Order: C-alpha cells, then structure tokens, then sequence
C-alpha cells in the first residue's frame, strides 16, 4: 500500500529498486526475491571482516557512507579511529520509518 | 485530500480510502470515506485560469 526501497547483492552486482513490492514475514534469499508493481526507480553499479555503513534519508536523497577494515578480535567492535567515505545519493523520494535486513540461507526455510 | 503536509521532493502514489470522520471504513467508499485522486476538467473554450 505504500512504496518501499529494495538492495541486494549478489557479489557481481547491485540491485536497487523502488517498486511497490509486497514482502514476505521471513523475507530471504537462497544459496531469490523479485516481484514487482509501479515501479519508479532502478539502480544497477558493480571474523575477520568489518563493513560499516550509514544511512540518512533527507530531502528526497538517500544516502550511503562506507568504510571496510581488517579486524583480528572475536565477537567486538574495535578502539581506534576510522573515518567513512560517501557512496552514493540516491534520489527516491519516499517515507522511510522501518527497515529489516536480509540474508543467504542454504535452504529455502520460508515460514 | 491528505492527512499531513509533504516534505519536500516527497512524491505520494496512495489509492486509499480517506476518512474524514470518525467511523472506519476498511475499503469502503461511503459519506465522509470518499476518493483523493479527483481528476482536472480541461476543455477548449474555458476561460485564461
Ligand atoms: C544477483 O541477483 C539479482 C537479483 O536477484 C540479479 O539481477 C543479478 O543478475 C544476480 N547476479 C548474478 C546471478 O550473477
Ligand atoms: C499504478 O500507478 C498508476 C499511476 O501511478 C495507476 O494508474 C495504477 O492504477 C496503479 N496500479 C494499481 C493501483 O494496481
């Protein structure tokens, strides 16, 4: 009933659209989600991991800060300093109050 | 018909059922529960405006 905004990789690509989709309750992507309905906007550009990132939405832009470094802990967060670079400025121009992240199961567990 | 003000470069695509009363009306069009997007009239003869 109202727009919402859509990113997926697929380590080649990113998939960003702004259709009017309708979303399952455990929405995921098997080792997988395309359904779409006036749709506005289309976007396409090419532990020991740490990706941060930030997200603002103001005034019709969408934006995205990110930073990726090396890390040798467990389960923590680090104590030095690391600055974010801008990414991209997408123009959507919609309502955003919540959001939910996604991920790669190996099955197809949908409840 | 809205229920608050735009932002700005805010673009708004709703086909709902709008109330402006108190009673719910789940998909019904009614009194005081009608249709937001009323159309333009443009005609040839009309006057500058
Ligand atoms: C990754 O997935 C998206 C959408 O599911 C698709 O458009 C893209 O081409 C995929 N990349 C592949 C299969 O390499
Ligand atoms: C999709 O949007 C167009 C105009 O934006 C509208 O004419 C059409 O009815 C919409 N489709 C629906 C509501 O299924």
């Amino acid at each position: 009933k109202t727009q919402s905004l859509l990113i997926v990789n697929n380590a080649t690509n990113v998939v960003i659209k702004v259709c009017e989709f309708q979303f399952c309750n455990d929405p995921f992507l098997g080792v997988v989600y395309s359904s779409a309905n006036n749709c506005t906007f289309e976007y396409v550009s090419q532990f020991k991991n740490l990706r941060e990132f930030v997200f603002k939405n103001i005034d019709g832009y969408f934006k995205i800060y990110s930073k990726h470094t090396p890390i040798n802990l467990v389960r923590d967060l680090p104590q030095g300093f690391s600055a974010l670079e801008p990414l991209v400025d997408l123009p959507i121009g919609i309502n955003i109050t919540r959001f939910q992240t996604l991920l790669a199961l190996h099955r197809s567990y949908l409840t | 018909f809205r229920k608050s003000n735009l932002k700005p470069f805010e673009r708004d695509i709703s086909t709902e059922i709008y109330q402006a009363g108190s009673t719910p009306c789940n998909g019904v069009e009614g009194f005081n529960c009608y249709f937001p997007l009323q159309s333009y009239g443009f005609q040839p003869t009309n006057g500058v405006g």
